């Protein structure tokens, strides 16, 4: 009875304004109330010699934070989840507890222009230590290609365009810069064409 | 902005069953009836063995 | 599509709608940018000993049209509308030709004609170091709506980017900034379009016709050039097709009007729209049977006559 | 009795066949055993099914005999709820084994899954007497607090053990705690006895076997305290009495 | 225009850290709610028997031919009927008597044997209904009877009732939802009105789960149901059970009228009224898917005597 | 136990797209009960392979 | 407890324990190479 | 600051997402009686082994 | 700066829905049955505690001039301090101490049961909702 | 819309569907906003936490953070007219309301 | 509520120590960890101190 | 509502209770005892006698 | 720290209107009729403070 309490009171206590952001951390604290009836089991204290009122919170406690195998092995059919849903929205008033500001309320940077036009500042980011062998030599050879966009150095390829993007593509790289490659090759070939056309004509 | 807790230096990591401390009056009226490894009986500094026979 | 007000919210048949429209998703699915794997290259489509044209087909996944005339002279380039989903193609394009690249003449400011320009300026403009915008002050209502477009097709990189015609331009008041921007190019054209003084000298004695075409768009602009029979209509006459009459600022009279604005060409004009397939004006005077209705009903006696399409524009 | 036997339907539907693929791991088994087998609507256990009926009467006299593996064998091959008389007889051939795990198991697959079929006053004595010849407390305890079980099962389900076969229980396990020195589990057992005022309930029993008797006779009852204290095991208590006194005289001192 | 407000895949070089934790659970503690019934449910009728243990094993050979937790032997309930008249005068405690009486009722209730209320005149009538007497019958006992009238259907079950209204026993706040049922079953298969009303208000008033009872009972109370007024107090009422709960007491009406007719003991009788405001009433709950102008009258015919366009 | 449960309860906040399996080896006593599996003396029959043919585990 | 006591008590702070900026820094520091005479 | 994604969890985020989920009765795997050498292999066919 | 008021990847961080907790009636349910309970325990205790202080009465009423053998005089004090009554019980340990019929044990066992022990289960099981550690408090009132 | 780059801010919000809560309301800022924001409350946070035991108000609060923020959006602006504005939309107390204000006041004390 | 916590919370103060109400929620301060980097963040580096 | 009706029947309830505890503490019997002078007294306040054992 | 306290106020007129036509909304959407009897504590057609509260 007396660890049983000392667990449900520290349950119980709210804690600080800034962790109490999301939830009342210390429920958790409930999780062990099996885990003490098994202790329980296990040494002989039978759990029918408790108190009705901390009987009432070991039942609250174990109806939170304990489920059976037969249970879980349906724990989570789509029509159970969404009986959830529909339940919650017909009364959520009842139930619901929100039926601390400056967290959610701060400025933040804001990238004004385009991804490509600026990379993104989250993108730009991304022997025995103790008893100090350096470059052993570390034979690689005795022991087992890349594709850029093919207008890193061009003066009619323009530096920044919409292009950048291909360099976050993985899955068919190969594939989308060749075509990349040919599509450009093809667009210099017939702008030249027309240049010289135009100054002959 | 401390804590209102209640605060504990971690638990010592020394072994105290390996540490043998200076004796103890209790500890010598105790004597006949204690146990201990011969570490305990030949301590190069608090010869317990020494002592139960003095 | 609009703001979800309280009524939104609490109509069933909303969500009906949703359900049938959608599948068992209730958002639309949007139009995406076309992957770089299936894009096309840039097609020379008129050689002439002054001008020359060169577009791409299908540009956006709303199926619109690129085009770009190239003065041959004055080595002057103008591109017809920011549609193109990919516009450093066109950047390395002019860049290899040797061009400049002075204006972007936007027929009418529908998101499948502005999606891009912020994306061709910005290129263009670096390639070049400015370039103006030549539309009609018409669709300040679509240009302030643009985001709303955007937000529904899902183009939300393009969402957050201020109009370059919003950009106090000469007609304007200026900044008053502190002691311790302006956009000179850009050009407003007006509803008044005459055959005799509006257009634009695209040099060597080049004269490019715009002609105020409503009915698709409040502020829609067509573009003549009555020397080498071109006529870009842009959502306004298609192959067999007229623009859409069920958006919003869209009237079905006032395209019917704009539609008989062109009985007068030579029949040989070859049109390319702004979307789909070149046709020529004698072939849709013969063939369209949207124009058909528009010259039927009239025929008839029908006093305030309109046409236009409600499925679809290319 | 005619009647019995399911029938099943047919995968044909598109709709019916993604039900079939969307089915829980236990359905089936699951939809069968709950279509055969429900509480009547009196209350009464699908325990009287004709058909296995020689089935039980085979399992019962094989754990009269003392044949548990052949029991055991033969349950395998139940299909409905068993009687309590089957478990009462597995756990009476459990009990002179001393075979407590084998008990508990029964128990476990009668008590929950079955509808608390097995939760008796006999089958919860059987188990006590497993569990004292095991000389196992800790189990000595669960049953104990087994048979005080739960709002769940004395209220809901209703179906709770009996004051008499409490009594017995209890008083077999707080024999057995006494006799072995187990302080604070006879501590608590006794604090039961005294909460469910059931101490004088061995006099009680024998002033009952008396007034049926006296029934069978056809003489009047009733129960007083001389009634109590007519009986031979009061009288006898009293009397050895002051012996009692003076052995714990000399024990504390 | 009015500017709006801008809210809010992922690449391998990212951590992967977990955006943001959820809490749904905690935050919604949603009761368990099941379409099935609890399998190990007791539909019955319990009536708590507390038989001091000497009285037990003292009428062992009586009793085992009785009805006890969870079973129904079947032996006549003659015999019974005799054992308890042979003995229970020869036994002198009150409440052991009382309930061999109530457990005698119940076999009586559940063999279908009637005349029970014989032998309620004969020993409980006279110091509980008689007359005014301030001795309470254990609640046991009143739970048989009543279960037993509402079985073999008797028009006792008023007179009881009365009596267990609060100005008396108080009694009906200990009833369960099962007796509930039952009464209710009873009380609409005898057809009285009156009753029905009177039950539906007191159970409202003891807070009993009316969406907890029988459909079938449920629905035959409300067959039972003619008079306007208590029309009126059914139309109102329906609003008291669960927008799920209409919805079930809709289909099994339905069902009981159409198909499952056999399934009753007793034919149904023919309300279409109440199917159709029952109906009414379902649709409704769930979704979509004077002096003065006799004065003016007669003025104005006089006006028009007086145009003469009446001649 | 303790330790037990924080470490399953370690799926919830896994990274995404990262999956986990929990191996478990533990110490546990294991009687032998020499009553029910007693030490018998080979029988006068002794066993053939007939009865450990086809189909002779059932 | 559920928070282990080692994150909030400051007796419990471990003092070899350094910022999380300064390891960082070092490494992305460059040094120039030892330039000798010869080699 | 900016771009900052945190490379651990909180223990605020840990403890949420514990308590947000129930534990599983098996897993606390006691085994103080004993092995069924008779029965549990002999249970009732709808839960048999 | 106007808002908008709005309402196949899948959060693997958002738990399974389950039904945890209990309803409204169910709820009111275990206060009326815990309520019972506590009446049933202070009727319990009040019936004893009344025929603790009749039997004292009578005894009284029966003893104006007899006086009764030590032992039914140290169990009736011992009942009343186990009920409470202490101040009912110090002339029967003042009488039996001049008359010198207390020993080592009887002074131990009249202490003892001066702690309350019958008030204490009442307090225990009635105000201090079954908490042994608020019984030592509720009791020091008193 | 049309504006200028520095004097046009915009908010991000956020709202959930079920709880009903604000789960953002905040403007998006340039560095210049950001760092008069940091300037601002780090002068603040190395007297006022000395000074306050924030037993309640906590060791994360932030000091007249609304006032910081609207004066920080004045700040990063780059023209008076839309100072004004924005001082307009700050509880009024702009130049041409705090001058209808005073002609107000002289025209009472005339009177 | 109870005289009894009252009389401890008074001697408590008498005595100088906490009090048990103050402990009735969990306040983990700000850890040195967390002084001790925002302290670095704010002096860009600390190199002056390291 | 009804919170009057409430508080009512709660005082009445008090002073019922503390009116029954008074016609026993009037009825009582109070004794000081102080050096074998043993006082007798009601719970009013009248010295019944001065005795001493 | 006057002005601070209605600043805080001024820039949630819009975030209130939004939270009133959300909290009409969740209005509409629950159960018509009375509370069932499953999720009702008090007694209906009965103030929850009635002295006659219980039969
Ligand atoms: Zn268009």
């Amino acid at each position: 009875e007396l660890y049983l309490r000392s667990i449900m009171d520290h349950a119980n206590t709210p804690t600080s304004e800034p962790l109490q952001s999301f939830a009342n951390i210390n429920v958790v604290e409930k999780k062990k109330v099996p885990l003490v009836l098994a202790q329980m089991d296990e040494l002989g204290v039978p759990r029918t010699h408790l108190s009705r009122v901390l009987m009432d919170e070991v039942e609250d406690s174990l109806r939170k934070f304990q489920t059976y195998r037969s249970r879980f092995y349906e724990w989570g059919r789509a029509v159970k989840q969404f009986d959830f849903i529909e339940f919650r929205r017909r009364n959520g008033w009842l139930y619901d507890l929100h039926l601390a500001v400056a967290t959610a309320e701060i400025p933040a940077f804001f990238n004004e222009r385009p991804a490509w036009e600026r990379p993104p500042l989250e993108e730009t980011l991304y022997g025995d230590i103790y008893y100090d062998s350096l470059h052993d030599r570390s034979p690689t050879w005795m022991n087992e290609r890349y594709d850029r966009l093919y207008g890193v150095n061009h003066p009619d390829i323009a530096k920044i365009g919409i292009r950048r993007h291909l360099n976050v593509e993985y899955v068919n790289r190969k594939e989308v810069v060749e075509r990349d490659a040919a599509l450009m090759k093809k667009t210099l070939s017939s702008g030249r064409r027309l240049r010289h056309r135009v100054e002959s004509s | 902005t401390l804590h209102n807790q209640r605060s504990a230096a971690p638990e010592s990591s020394v072994s105290q069953s390996h540490t043998v401390n200076a004796p103890t009056v209790d500890e010598c009226e105790m004597l006949a009836e204690r146990w201990g490894t011969m570490n305990y009986w030949h301590n190069d500094t608090f010869p317990r063995l020494v002592v139960f026979l003095k | 599509s609009y703001t979800p007000n309280l009524t939104s919210l609490t109509n069933q048949v909303n969500r009906s709608e949703r359900l049938r429209k959608w599948g068992s998703v209730g958002v639309p699915p949007g139009f995406p940018r076309i992957p770089r794997l299936e894009a096309k290259g840039i097609a020379i489509l008129h050689e002439s000993p002054k001008v020359i044209l060169a577009g791409r087909s299908r540009c956006n996944n709303f199926d619109s049209n690129q085009y770009m005339l190239i003065n041959k002279a004055t080595k002057r380039c103008l591109l017809v509308d920011a549609s193109d989903d990919w516009p450093d193609d066109w950047a390395a394009f002019i860049g290899a030709s040797d061009l400049t690249l002075t204006h972007v003449f936007l027929t009418h400011c529908h998101i499948d004609n502005i999606i891009n320009l912020n994306a061709f300026l910005t290129i263009c403009g670096s390639r070049q170091k400015e370039i103006g915008v030549m539309w009609c002050p018409a669709e300040e209502c679509w240009v302030q709506n643009f985001k709303r477009s955007c937000e529904r097709y899902g183009r939300f990189e393009e969402m957050h980017q201020v109009l370059p015609m919003m950009c106090r331009s000469l007609y304007t008041p200026q900044h008053l900034v502190d002691p311790v921007h302006l956009r000179r190019n850009d050009v407003l054209l007006s509803a008044a379009t005459n055959r005799a003084t509006s257009f634009i000298d695209f040099g060597n004695g080049v004269l490019l016709y715009y002609i105020f075409s409503p009915g698709h768009s409040p502020g829609h602009m067509m573009l003549h050039i009555p020397t080498e029979r071109i006529l870009f209509s842009g959502d306004l006459l298609f192959f067999n097709k007229v623009g859409r009459v069920d958006l919003p600022w869209a009237t079905g009279v006032r395209l019917a009007e704009s539609l008989r604005l062109l009985e007068a060409l030579p029949d040989n004009t070859v049109v390319v729209p702004g979307h789909g397939r070149m046709t020529t004006l004698g072939r849709e005077r013969r063939e369209n049977e949207a124009l058909q209705q528009c010259y039927q009903r009239q025929e008839i006696g029908k006093q305030e006559v309109s046409v236009g399409f409600n499925e679809g524009y290319l | 009795p005619n009647r019995v036997g399911l029938n099943a339907a047919t995968l044909d539907c598109r709709g019916r066949i993604y039900r079939w693929l969307r089915r829980g791991p236990f359905f089936q088994v699951d939809n069968y055993f709950r279509r055969s087998v429900k509480l009547n609507r009196d209350g009464t256990l699908p325990t009287d099914f004709v058909h296995e009926a020689p089935l039980m009467r085979k399992i019962i006299r094989l754990a009269h005999r003392g044949h548990l593996k052949a029991a055991c064998e033969e349950y395998r091959r139940v299909t409905t709820v068993p009687p309590v008389e089957v478990y009462r007889a597995l756990t009476a051939c459990c009990v002179p084994g001393a075979k407590l795990a084998d008990a508990v198991s029964i128990f476990e697959d009668g008590n929950s899954k079955l509808f608390y079929v097995s939760r008796d006053g006999e089958v919860l004595h059987n188990l006590m007497r497993c569990a004292i010849a095991a000389r196992h407390r800790a189990r000595i305890m669960w049953v104990y607090n087994v048979m005080r079980g739960r709002f769940y099962e004395n209220v809901v389900v209703r179906a709770e053990v009996d004051l008499i076969w409490r009594y017995r229980i209890a008083m077999i396990a707080l024999e057995y705690l006494l006799d072995h020195e187990c302080a604070e589990e006879a501590a608590a057992i006794y604090s039961y006895l005294v909460e469910e005022e059931l101490l004088r309930c061995d006099v009680h029993v024998r002033v009952g076997l008396h007034m049926r008797e006296a029934i069978a006779a056809g003489k009047p009852i009733t129960l007083n305290d001389d009634v109590m204290n007519a009986t031979s095991l009061v009288r006898d208590a009293t009397a050895v009495a002051p012996e009692v006194a003076r052995e714990l005289q000399r024990r504390h001192a | 225009v009015n500017p709006d407000t801008s809210p809010m895949h992922w690449h391998y070089n990212l951590p992967q850290g977990m955006e943001r934790p959820h809490s749904v659970n905690r935050t919604f503690a949603a009761p368990f709610q099941s379409n099935h019934s609890l399998v190990n449910k007791y539909r019955g009728v319990w009536i708590e028997f507390d038989m001091h243990p000497a009285f037990s094993v003292a009428l062992e050979p009586q009793l085992r031919k009785l009805p006890r937790g969870r079973t129904l032997p079947k032996t006549p309930a003659e015999e019974v009927i005799a054992d308890y008249t042979a003995l229970a005068p020869l036994v002198d405690d009150e409440k052991t008597r009382d309930l061999w009486l109530a457990k005698v009722f119940q076999h009586c209730a559940f063999q279908r044997c009637g005349g029970a209320m014989e032998l309620w005149e004969r020993y409980c009538h006279q110091r509980f209904t008689a007359e005014g007497a301030t001795a309470k019958p254990p609640l046991s006992l009143v739970k048989s009877v009543l279960f037993y009238c509402n079985k073999t259907d008797n028009s006792g079950w008023r007179a009881l009732f009365d009596r267990c209204l609060k100005d008396g026993w108080n009694y009906t706040p200990l009833f369960d939802t099962a007796q509930w049922s039952f009464m209710l079953k009873s009380i609409g298969r005898m057809g009285d009105e009156d009753g029905v009303r009177a039950v539906l208000e007191e159970m409202l008033d003891v807070q009993a789960d009316l969406d907890r009872v029988e459909a079938r009972s449920v629905v035959i109370a409300l067959n039972a149901v003619t008079n306007a007024d208590v029309y009126e107090f059914v139309k109102k009422y329906l609003f008291n059970f669960g927008e799920r709960k209409v919805k079930f007491l809709r289909t099994t009406y339905s069902d009981l009228r159409g198909h499952g007719a056999g399934k009753l003991r007793i034919p149904l009788k023919e309300n279409d009224n109440m199917y159709y405001h029952v109906c009414w009433h379902s649709s409704i709950r769930s979704p979509r898917q004077n002096a003065k102008i006799d004065d003016i009258v007669k003025d104005k015919i006089e006006k028009w005597k007086a145009e003469g366009l009446l001649p | 136990t303790e330790f037990e449960k924080r470490m399953y309860d370690i799926r919830h906040w896994l990274h995404r797209q990262t999956s986990c399996e929990f191996h478990t080896i533990y110490r546990r006593n294991v009687i032998h009960d020499s009553a029910v599996f007693p030490t018998e003396h080979d029988p006068a029959t002794p066993t053939t392979h007939e009865h450990h043919r086809m189909f002779s585990f059932a | 407890a559920n928070i282990p006591r080692s994150v909030w008590d400051p007796a419990q702070h471990n003092p070899n324990w350094s910022d999380s900026y300064g390891h960082d820094i070092t490494n992305r520091r460059a040094w120039p190479a030892r330039k000798w005479t010869v080699g | 600051r900016m771009g900052y994604i945190p490379r651990y969890t909180p223990w605020e985020w840990i403890a949420i997402q514990e308590a947000d989920q129930p534990l599983i009765a098996e897993q606390i795997r006691q085994d103080n009686i004993g092995t069924s050498y008779f029965f549990s292999l002999n249970r009732y066919w709808r839960y048999k082994a | 700066k106007t808002t908008v008021p709005s309402y196949k990847p899948q959060n693997q961080w958002e738990g399974v829905y389950y039904y945890s907790g209990i309803t409204k009636r169910q709820r009111h349910l275990i206060l009326l049955h815990r309520k019972r309970e506590r009446e049933a325990h202070m009727r319990s205790f009040n019936i004893s505690r009344a025929s603790v202080l009749q039997r004292l009465e009578q005894l009284s009423g029966d003893r104006k001039q007899e006086s009764l053998p030590p032992h039914v005089r140290l169990d009736l004090a011992v009942r009343l301090a186990q009920h409470g009554l202490y101040q009912q019980a110090t002339p029967i340990v003042d009488e039996l101490h001049h008359q010198k019929a207390l020993h080592a044990g009887h002074y131990a066992l009249l202490i003892n049961a001066l702690a309350c022990p019958r008030l204490g289960q009442r307090i225990l099981h009635c105000d201090a909702q079954c908490d042994p550690a608020l019984t030592y408090k509720l009791l020091g009132d008193e | 819309a049309s504006g200028a780059p520095d004097d046009q801010v915009q908010m991000q919000t956020d709202v959930d569907a079920n709880s009903r809560e604000v789960l953002s309301a905040r403007y998006l800022f340039n560095e210049r906003r950001l760092q008069f924001c940091d300037r601002f409350q780090n002068f603040f946070q190395s007297k006022l936490e000395n000074s306050a035991a924030s037993d309640s108000n906590g060791h994360e609060k932030q000091h007249l953070f609304s006032l910081m923020e609207a004066c920080a959006v004045i700040f990063g602006c780059e023209t008076e007219a839309a100072r004004e504005t924005y001082y307009r939309m700050f509880l009024g107390l702009d130049s041409e309301t705090l001058l209808e204000e005073d002609e107000a006041l002289r025209n009472r004390i005339a009177d | 509520q109870n005289k009894f916590d009252i009389m401890r919370r008074e001697d408590r103060l008498s005595k100088g120590e906490q009090d048990l109400t103050e402990r009735n929620t969990i306040h983990y301060g700000v850890p040195i960890q967390q002084i001790v980097d925002e302290f670095v963040f704010r002096h860009r580096n600390a190199r002056g101190e390291r | 509502s009804f919170r009057y009706t409430n508080n009512l029947i709660g005082a009445l309830k008090h002073r019922l209770l503390l009116e029954s505890s008074y016609r026993e503490i009037a009825s009582r019997k109070f004794i000081g005892n102080c050096r074998g002078v043993e006082v007798v007294c009601s719970g009013y306040g009248t010295v019944l006698a001065v005795q001493l054992t | 720290i006057v002005l601070n306290e209605q600043l805080h106020t001024v820039k949630f007129f819009d975030l209130k209107i939004g939270d009133a036509i959300r909290d009409i909304l969740q209005l509409l959407q629950r159960e018509t009729g009375v509370g069932s009897s499953v999720n009702r504590d008090t007694p209906v057609g009965i103030s929850p403070n009635n002295p006659e509260r219980r039969v």
